[PDB]
RNA sequence: AGCCGCGGUAAUACGGAGGGCGCGAGCGUUACCCGGAUUCACUGGGCGUAAAGGGCGUGUAGGCGGCCUGGGGCGUCCCAUGUG
RNA sequence: GGGAGCAAACCGGAUUAGAUACCCGGGUAGUCCACGCCCUAAACGAUGCGCGCUAGGUCUCUGGGUCUCCUGGGGGCCGAAGCU
């Protein structure tokens, strides 16, 4: 059966990228939309568009990449070098503020669900609250 | 106790002059000056590569000997700079200079460090106007290292209080030649002390 | 003009009719302690013929390093084989804590301070280009907000 | 000079290759399958031919030395008389793994040809016992064979020029390493990210080859006044 | 002799000497605790051949779960406070 | 109950230094049916079970369609990315 709405998205966009696909499409949530508006507030992704695939509700996320590298492997650099989820289901993860970690020595982002919603450790701590710790990009 | 034995041989062990013989150690005598190679039966033969840990240790030993204090508390002085808020290389030394037995040897009042100690041990020294027999002595900024009047007219004090009209102190220090006094301005910097140690290499021996 | 430490040497066996035959292999670093650093791995019939050769491969196998106050810009981890290499910036005064082989490579590349562990399989050679790669992959507070965002850069900055 | 949709067609440039021997990444570049065997979109060769002549025109304005690579038995003597006109170096005969990541080890073999041309001029050759004479003769032509384009390559080329990035995906993979740029003529059976400056068109059409070189080797000489 | 190991007439390994390194009123050996040991693996592991997927199903306790809005606030976050 | 043929144990012959075997000529259990037990296996893809995502190429069985081809479900081989 299908279990994780969330972790799924990451893994689309994970497997999507590491192929260098220009665009990719994910099962329209409210969550998946608010997590997504972050991922472009913080330029990992160009942006998501709402598109209906087969009269079914959906989100079309466009993929951000590196620039044409040279060498013998001319394949850029996912602006998304690693994305992966922490609160796994039945194994959840709630951090205060004290407990909010920072990611890649400040070079990176942790995503939160809080009483004020869809938050980055920066936006998180600036606000002075916390909650379910979700994923982790860089 | 303290190490006590053939000092100019570590003038040569780690391969550079350690001015611990003292006033002889500016001759064409101090042992190094003659024969650079370090001690026994083999000292002249070809020396192979030093282990990563060799070097790790050499440059620690140098700084331990060169300052003339024994291991067991060379440690609690390291491990007391670790425990203290700032650069570890640079705090360390900082509380080698604050020790009494090398508060003298840089304030003039002696020929070498091993000597300079004797004068501390033996009731000869004034600290904010009092008598201190304690090489283990934490000299703070503003302290008063002088000499008790009674010893003043001693040759060893004086031939050494002599020569100081041809030298200078060390910029964390005022020497009062005539009044037989001395003043601890501040701590040092790693700016000042130009020792022949590399200190991070010391700390990389107290990581393992 | 490149200062160059040496990591490890070994004698390896071939075989043949009547007795073995050999070859020796030499792990070598390089590096102007301010930025750069190479590695080689050299095989040759007599030893320092190899140690010399290993120095060659390192000159081409160079890695500029983002360096920042003698330390490592962010945290980091990489696998390569079953040998799992860790780095992580240390502050002024903590200095090349790292076993045998990162020390050799990190030092010469120019690190003052760093923290470090080695994992599972410990074979030098893996942990060698374990870390040659760990370092090929360091990324900078500017190299970076001009990987992302930089879609429309110089409107941002 | 310039080039149009009109001209490319008659050549067999839309004339792709199979679907059974096929590279997926070649996507973007097609129309469809009029008889199972693909049709190249030449309104997307007008794209990658503009840009991939600009880059050649710059190199003849900053006087670049451009390698020519074609080994496919029809290609050869068209690589030839289209490099010769250009003043160029060409690997027509058979590529060697090395000739770029080993230019020295190879080029110790040009001089051994240039030495032997001159050895055969003088009379001192005839003095050597005639066993070596015919023997050392053989070696002359061997070198004239696989190199009569390599000789004028005295250093390493500013761009290599392939006609099949899958036959000599060898060559392409050398200039991959030693950061030379790559200029390839490719149908569908060929990885197209392995090229920076790329022409989608026919591999084996001895008239598709023919136009494209003889229209490249113009925007060489024209760009070198003459 | 802690580990692999040295000794069968050239022993840097055993016993002595000279020389050497480390420590110093202590230096060693034995016993136990933790680290090493991401070799109990929350951080931080694995099963095709390396130790390891139940010989195959069914289904109970239990664990877990798709899209849209609203009520509760048990969890989880937040602030003040009493305690520690 | 059934027993043609095969065939542990067993009876002979041959080989070999010896042959409790390999080879040969017979031979009960048993394999066969029933009904109840036994409940192991190199029970093997040596890969527990569902769902979502990630170049394709040919082959082969089986379905549906505007059947030059498109699209479902299977069994095979070669290969992208990636794993090892
Ligand atoms: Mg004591
Ligand atoms: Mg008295
Ligand atoms: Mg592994
Ligand atoms: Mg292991
Ligand atoms: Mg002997
Ligand atoms: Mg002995
Ligand atoms: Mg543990
Ligand atoms: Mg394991
Ligand atoms: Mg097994
Ligand atoms: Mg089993
Ligand atoms: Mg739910
Ligand atoms: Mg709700
Ligand atoms: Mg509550
Ligand atoms: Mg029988
Ligand atoms: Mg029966
Ligand atoms: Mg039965
Ligand atoms: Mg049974
Ligand atoms: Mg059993
Ligand atoms: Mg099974
Ligand atoms: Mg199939
Ligand atoms: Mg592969
Ligand atoms: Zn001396």
């Amino acid at each position: 059966m299908l279990t994780d709405p969330i972790a799924d998205m990451l893994t689309r966009i994970r497997n999507a990228t590491r192929v260098y696909k220009e665009s990719t499409d994910v099962p329209a949530s409210r969550f998946k939309e608010e997590i997504l508006r972050i991922l472009a507030r913080e330029g990992f992704i160009k942006g998501y568009e709402r598109v209906d695939v087969d009269g079914k509700p959906y989100l079309r996320v466009y993929l951000k990449y590196g620039p044409r590298r040279q060498g013998p492997d001319p394949r850029p650099e996912q602006v998304i070098h690693h994305i992966r989820r922490i609160s796994k289901p039945g194994r959840r993860v709630y951090v205060g503020v004290k407990e909010i970690p920072r990611v890649r020595r400040g070079l990176g982002i942790a995503i939160l669900s809080t009483s004020k919603g869809v938050l980055t450790d920066r936006e998180a701590r600036k606000l002075g609250v916390g909650g379910e710790l979700i994923c982790e990009v860089w | 106790g303290r190490y006590i034995g053939p000092v100019c041989r570590l003038c040569r062990r780690e391969g550079v002059k350690l001015y611990l013989k003292g006033e002889r150690c500016y001759s064409p005598k101090c042992a190094m000056e003659r024969r650079p190679y370090p001690p026994g039966q083999h000292g002249q033969k070809r020396a192979r590569r030093p282990s990563d840990y060799a070097v790790r240790l050499r440059e620690k030993q140098k700084l331990r000997r060169i300052y003339g204090i024994s291991e067991r508390q060379f440690r609690n002085l390291f491990e007391e700079a670790s425990k203290k808020k700032g650069v570890t290389g640079s705090v360390f030394l900082g509380l080698l200079e604050s020790r009494l037995d090398n508060v003298v040897y840089r304030l003039g009042f002696a020929v070498s460090r091993r000597q300079a100690r004797q004068l501390v041990r033996h009731g000869h020294i004034t600290v904010n106007g009092r008598r201190v027999d304690l090489p283990s002595y934490r000299v703070r900024p503003g302290d008063e290292i002088a000499v008790a009047e009674k010893s003043r007219n001693l040759e060893l004090i004086r031939q050494n209080l002599e020569a100081m009209k041809g030298r200078k102190v060390g910029p964390w220090l005022s020497l009062d030649v005539e009044g037989m006094k001395g003043k601890f301005l501040r701590l040092p910097d790693r700016e000042d002390l130009a020792l022949p140690v590399n200190e991070q290499l010391v700390i990389e021996f107290y990581s393992r | 003009d490149f200062e160059e430490k040496m990591i490890l040497i070994r004698r390896t066996a071939r075989m043949q009719a009547g007795g073995r035959r050999f070859r020796f292999g030499a792990l070598v670093v390089v590096g102007d302690r301010q930025g750069r650093v190479g590695l080689g791995f050299g095989k040759a019939p007599e030893v320092p013929l190899a140690v010399q050769k290993a120095g060659y491969y390192a000159r081409r196998n160079m890695v500029e390093v983002p360096l920042q106050n003698g330390t490592i810009p962010h945290e980091i981890e990489v696998e390569f084989g079953a040998s799992k290499i860790v780095l992580k910036p240390a502050a002024p005064g903590t200095g090349v804590i790292a076993g045998a082989v990162p020390r050799a490579i990190l030092e010469l590349a120019g690190v003052t301070d760093i923290l470090t562990k080695e994992l599972g399989s410990r074979n030098p050679i893996n942990i060698a280009y374990a870390t040659m790669e760990a370092l090929r992959q360091l990324r900078t507070k500017a190299d970076v907000e001009r990987l992302r965002k930089g879609e429309a850069h110089a409107q941002a900055q | 000079v310039e080039i149009t949709v009109k001209e490319l067609l008659e050549a067999g440039v839309h004339f792709g290759h199979e679907r059974k021997r096929w590279n997926p990444k070649f996507a973007r570049y097609i129309y469809a399958e009029r008889n199972g065997i693909h049709i190249i979109d030449l309104q997307k060769t007008m794209e990658e031919l503009e840009r991939t002549f600009r880059f050649i025109e710059d190199l003849a304005m900053r006087g670049g030395t451009i390698l020519f690579v074609g080994t496919k038995k029809q290609a050869q003597d068209i690589v030839r008389m289209e490099a010769e006109r250009a003043g160029m170096p060409y690997v027509n005969q058979r590529w060697l793994g090395g000739m770029l990541t080993n230019f020295k080890t190879i080029s110790q073999r040009v001089h051994r040809l240039e030495e032997l041309e001159a050895l055969f001029a003088s009379p001192e050759i005839e003095e050597r016992p005639k066993k070596e004479q015919v023997r050392l003769k053989h070696e002359l032509e061997r070198l004239q064979k696989y190199l009569s384009g390599f000789r004028l390559l005295k250093r390493l080329p500013d761009a290599i020029f392939v006609v099949d990035p899958t036959k000599e995906a060898i060559a392409v993979r050398e200039a991959r390493k030693l950061f030379i740029p790559v200029i390839a003529l490719a149908d569908t059976d060929s990885d197209p990210d392995l090229v920076d400056y790329i022409i989608p068109g026919n591999d084996d059409a001895i008239r598709s080859i023919q136009l494209i070189l003889s229209r490249a080797v113009d925007l060489i000489i024209q760009a070198r006044g003459g």
